[PDB]
């Protein structure tokens, strides 16, 4: 599948970009392809909680 | 009886404001163009 | 020993009185009173765009413009085959209700309302005609004109 | 028939178009073709009440 | 702890004396104050073109 | 009872402001680039 | 978007945002640069509008909150003007908007 | 059918955009094709209540 | 009882400032290059 | 008792230096040769 790393976090919002090379930004409620609904965007510790279980954070190489 | 005079006096002060806005008109302004 | 923590938490209190949780509450408090005072009465007028013909005969009447105060209005005058008719002159009666502004060759005016519920006439004289056109301008109406273009009798120098 | 809208509303008069293009202007004893005499102008709300028991009101796509 | 609740209710109600509903009843009083004043006592007159 | 007079007058100066603000309009600006 | 001048039409919509920069660009029909000959801007104490005078591109920033109000745009060969109006403090906030005119 | 989206909206009016590029505005007491008469424009939240019971809201890729 | 009176006009300083910091948005500046 | 109110009053003396230097931020410096 394609995996999706933190590049920048706000309250609020958050920037994400993929292993394609393809970036997207969310909200609150926001749809994700291959995780599914975003449910706490926790602008500290860079998380990010999904509906699906699993969790997005920075990159290994990238923070 | 006291409280009139004093809402009366207010009252004179608002309709003189207003009367004298009224009185005020201003010259008409022509534009010439070339 | 003691005295250290007592004092380290009391200077804290006074040196930031409100805390992160509380600033939070204060900027939403301000933004509400910031939505509550640009929000206007009623419904706002809705933004359209007409087109009127002008007749210049001794029994119709004159043509009425919609305004809206701090909103700008164009007028472009057009002659009865459609191409655009210069403006020789305008004379504007109560200027301290609406504001024009017109560079000196073309044929747009650009009428902003200055009043709420003001309401007078302007005189504008064309190119080639002899009479001059006559119109009202009433604001604080249902709808606001963003552009209304006039059909004027006659034929201007443009054909 | 005509259809009237009204087309601008001050106390006192009250500026109207047709479906015929024709522009007219009443007061509060008038006469309007097709309809009757003007009984009542309400400033306010843009409703214009007539002899006849038609309501003469601002257009729906102008309004 | 409990004196930090409070002082910030007090220090709203003296910040902003206006509700948000407040704000917004007071601007249909002072719109409808200036539709009295600017209202035309009669009828107005007809605008008329004549030769 | 005298926290109402108190009350009123802190309303009265909160409203002077905001009327005061409702009133000012600014004129338009045309700019012209060549 | 696409601009349609006639007279049953209603006028574009911007979003803006306070503090941030909106830009807007005039295209024709085909898609080729449309230059701005003048504008005219009502409230100017809501936004800030920065244009060198021969390009055909208007900056736009918003000074205010939730205050909106409209602008007018001349084009260079156009005798009708292009009418715009401006929200800021919506959902969305215009990086950037491409116009197609229809002349 | 048609589906409607929120581009703007004010206390008391909102700016809508269809599927077919098309472009409306609305207000309290109006008519949307496909869609009846407007209930209720609620400026907060995005929401606008329908006589046939849909809500019109924002877009989700724009929003 | 007067501790609160004290805390109470200690936030409304802060809150002053706060909201006045918030009230500045400064102009967007424009830098040409040749 | 009296000696918390003495340090206190010590602590924000110092507090309020050390806030006000992480304050400061100078800007940047570009040098041209030729």
């Amino acid at each position: 599948r394609i995996i999706y790393y933190i590049q920048a976090v706000i309250p609020g919002r958050a920037w994400l970009i993929g292993s394609n090379g393809s970036t997207l930004t969310v909200r609150e409620g926001s749809k994700i392809p291959g995780y599914g609904m975003v449910k706490l965007i926790d602008s500290l510790q860079g998380r990010i909680l999904t509906s699906s279980g699993q969790v997005i954070k920075f990159s290994q190489e990238d923070s | 009886q006291q409280e009139i005079q004093q809402r009366t006096s207010d009252m004179l002060t608002a309709a003189t404001q207003l009367v004298q806005d009224w009185k005020q008109v201003e010259t008409q302004v022509y534009t010439e163009g070339t | 020993e003691v005295i250290d923590k007592k004092a380290f938490k009391d200077m804290t209190r006074n040196l930031y009185p409100l805390n992160p949780e509380q600033v939070v509450k204060l900027k939403q408090i301000y933004e509400t009173s910031e939505y509550a005072k640009a929000a206007t009465p009623g419904t706002p007028p809705k933004p359209t765009a007409t087109s009127q013909f002008v007749n210049l005969s001794p029994g119709s009447t004159p043509p009425v413009i919609r305004l809206s105060q701090g909103f700008v209005s164009s007028l472009v005058f057009l002659d009865s085959t459609g191409a655009p008719w210069p403006i020789a002159a305008y004379d504007l009666g109560d200027p301290s209700s609406f504001n024009i502004q017109w560079d000196k060759t073309s044929n747009t005016l650009m009428i902003q309302a200055t009043k709420l519920y003001n309401y007078g006439n302007l005189a504008v004289r064309l190119r080639g005609l002899n009479t001059p056109v006559m119109l009202t301008l009433i604001p604080g109406q249902k709808a606001v004109d963003y552009r209304v273009d006039l059909r004027v009798q006659g034929y201007g120098p443009n054909a």
